[PDB]
Order: C-alpha cells, then structure tokens, then sequence
C-alpha cells in the first residue's frame, strides 16, 4: 500500500507504513541514531504498531479553517489522514518531515 | 496579512478554529511579512469573521503574560491589506540557518487527537510533564503560573494542543507561550472557565482549587513558593490595567477585558 519516509531535521529516520485492516506501523532505520521522532517513540524500540493513525502523526495535521483550506486546495477526502500528511509533510510543526515512497 | 509591524515589534466547542494561521517569512530588506505556503518562520493570524478583535486580543494577552514573567516569543501586530490588524508570532521551532527544533503538543504526547483534545485533565497534563521534562519541578512552577494567568485573563481554550514540550539544547521543557487570548470576551454564552477540568471542575473554580489542591497536592510546591507567585500576580494588576487601556482593543472590548479580569481577581481574593 502507501508508505512514507519519516525524517528528523533532514536525516532519514524511519518508515511509516499503511498496513491492511486499518493498522499502521512505524519502523526505525537501524542506521538512525539521532533524536527520536517523538518522545513517545524512543530508539530503544525499532517497530511501533498502531491500531489507528498514530496520534503523533495525526497531531501534525491542520485544524479548523486551516483544514478547510487544505481540503479545498487538494483533491483528497476528509478523514484520509495519511493522504493529508503526505500533502503537507514537507513542512510541519517540529523537526519531522514526511515524504511518500 | 502581508505587511509590516506597527507599535508592536459536531457537538464540540472550540474557538481558535474560526481564525486562520498563516505561514510567513520576514522580508530581509523591506522588513515586512510575506505569506508563504511553506517554509515560513512566522505565523500570522488575521481577523476572524466569526469572533471579533482576536488579533488585538491575542497581542495584548501575550504581552500580559510577558509582564508576569512567562516565556513569550516575539509577537506583535501588522496592518493587513484591508487596513485591519493582524497578529504575528515568531515560531520557536525555527531558529535561523533553517534549522528546526523538536516540538510536540500534549495531545501527541498523551495519545489523544484533534477531536479529543478536550478529553483530558490538568492532572493528566502534570503527568506528561513529570514523564518527559528535564526539570519537572521547574516546569511545575511554570504550569502553576500559566494556569493562574489563563484563569485571570479568561483563556478557557487551553486544550491539549495548546501545551507543548520543546527540545532545545538537549533540554526538554514547556515551550514558550502561544495561542493565549481572552476567549471568554471574544464569545457570547461562554460555557466554561477551564478547557481541561481541574479537580473535576471546569466552572466555579475557587482559591482552594488553585492554591491548595493544585499547588500543594498535585504540584508539590512549597508554601513560600506559592506565596511569592501569588504576590507577583498582586503586584502586576495595576500594570495589567494600564496595558489593557493602552492596547489596540476597542473601548467596548477593553471594558469586557477589565471587567472579566476584576471578577477573576476578586474570586481569588486579590482585593480582600
Ligand atoms: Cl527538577
């Protein structure tokens, strides 16, 4: 399905993968040794599974009128959170960036 | 939107979601703002068409926070193209040379999302701080001071996404202030005093809630520390009154602001 590179301050950190059945999974690249993507996901584990869209990545999406602005710019359905993340992933709050594979 | 500074450098309930938040760059030569789609260093907040005078409200409120000693980034007002006022704030997750700092809001840190950013509590906020902050005891003092400020100035919109932890020079702490304003006077039929319950309460909060349950039993602050901070707020009320009367709020909006501030000061026995 759909996968994306997740970078921290320009250095490639891991891969966020859309899995079947609505699950998601984030996997750290073994080469990565920088700051964690988030404080809830330190480098001591490499694989994180999620039964929904992981809160951290959902927290990067716009809100309110800004979400309405995104939704009338792009041909993307509301509640396609992963698709919206790829669209804005070049520049979000913090040091994390998202780019599609 | 896109000009240069002035005198200044669904059954849910949210309020900030009726106002735009625009990215912008500071023009190096011209010293004016340029809205950009991406890669901005400032945030611009123009007038909302639903709630009135939000930029002027946010600008004075962030200045009041700076006067009591909260960490407040550079902010101010600019005239939009339609000759109205637009608020700006310098992002603290961008630090020149096009570097970034890690910044995470408490909804991300506690597993909540946008739809559930009100389904939490200040006890849960404290727990996030105790988990991740480098010096939780120092951050607890800041939280206490932030929560008292938001009560006094009628900010009833401090949901989970309005708290953030910043990672700066390997130190994790509560970020500088952002999105602070008097949302009570901006609305009509205001429903709550606190966005997240404290001791299970979102309205009719009392002195013992903040100064006993919160300050002592949940934050572990010594009595002499509490007394000093309370004294700080006492000494700043005259300065706050002056600043509000000198702000860019309309006279009617200034009066709503002062009357709310006095009502909240009186409930905490500031004038007794
Ligand atoms: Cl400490």
């Amino acid at each position: 399905m759909r996968k994306a590179y997740v970078s921290v301050s320009g250095i490639k950190a891991g891969i966020l993968e859309e899995l079947q059945g609505g699950t998601y999974q984030f996997t750290y690249f073994e080469d990565y040794h920088g700051a964690p993507v988030s404080l809830t996901m330190p480098l001591k584990n490499k694989v994180y599974d999620f039964d929904v869209f992981p809160p951290f990545f959902e927290g990067l999406l716009p809100e309110g009128i800004m979400l309405e602005a995104l939704l009338r710019k792009y041909k993307i359905d509301k509640n396609d959170y992963f698709g919206q993340l790829i669209l804005v992933g070049q520049d979000v709050v913090g040091a994390v960036t998202i780019e599609e594979i | 939107m896109k000009h240069c500074p002035i005198t200044y450098e669904v059954g849910k309930m949210s309020v900030q979601g009726v106002q735009k938040k625009l990215s912008a760059k500071l023009k190096i030569k011209e010293g004016c703002f340029e809205i950009v789609d991406q890669y901005g260093q400032y945030i611009l907040k123009p007038q909302s068409d639903i709630y009135p005078e939000l930029p002027e409200n946010e600008a004075i409120t962030m200045t009041l926070a700076k006067t009591i000693g909260l960490e407040v980034p550079v902010h101010g007002l600019v005239y939009s193209k339609d000759n109205s006022l637009t608020y700006f704030i310098k992002r603290f997750d961008r630090i020149g040379h096009n570097k970034k700092l890690a910044l995470e809001d408490f909804a991300q840190l506690s597993g909540e999302d946008r739809h559930t950013k009100y389904k939490s509590s200040m006890e849960k906020v404290i727990a996030v701080i105790e988990q991740f902050c480098t010096f939780p005891k120092i951050e607890f003092v800041k939280l206490f001071k932030l929560t008292l400020f938001n009560f006094l100035v009628g900010n009833e919109d401090m949901h989970l996404k309005n708290f953030s932890l910043i990672t700066k020079d390997r130190k994790i702490s509560i970020s500088p202030a952002y999105d602070l304003l008097n949302s009570t006077i901006a609305q009509k039929n205001t429903k709550e005093e606190l966005a997240l319950p404290l001791k299970g309460k979102k309205n009719n909060l009392t002195k013992s809630d903040f100064l006993k349950y919160f300050a002592i039993e949940k934050l572990g602050l010594n009595q002499n520390v509490i007394d000093g901070i309370v004294q700080e707020f006492h000494q700043v009320i005259p300065k706050w009154q002056e600043l509000i009367g000198f702000s860019f709020l309309s006279q009617e909006m200034q009066e709503k602001y002062l009357e709310l501030l006095e009502q909240r000061c009186k409930r905490l026995n500031f004038f007794d």
